[PDB]
């Protein structure tokens, strides 16, 4: 955690539903977004840490 | 606690519509069976 790993996500779409609708995660939490809408957005880059 | 919200709704209300109902609110892929999962109780308090 004092090292996080950052990939960069860009020119591609997935299906951001799978985040909740899998059973693998103990835990999923959204913040100005809403877990329900993710499928509908669309974003310049996403940051995944 | 005694002030209260509805955090979630099948659908947004009709003008002047009214709804008490406290059934556990199903988002998706795990049933809420009185519990949780994809499943939420649908009030919430301010707590002031």
């Amino acid at each position: 955690v004092y090292a996080w790993n950052r990939k960069r996500i860009s020119n591609c779409v997935a299906d951001y539903s799978v985040l909740y609708n899998s059973a693998s995660f103990s835990t999923f939490k959204c913040y100005g977004v809403s877990p329900t809408k993710l499928n509908d957005l669309c974003f310049t880059n996403v940051y995944a840490d | 606690y005694n002030y209260l919200f509805r955090l979630f709704r099948k659908s947004n209300l009709k003008p002047f519509e009214r709804d008490i109902s406290t059934e556990i609110y199903q988002a998706g892929s795990t049933p809420c069976n009185g519990v949780g999962f994809n499943c939420y109780f649908p009030l919430q308090s301010y707590g002031f």
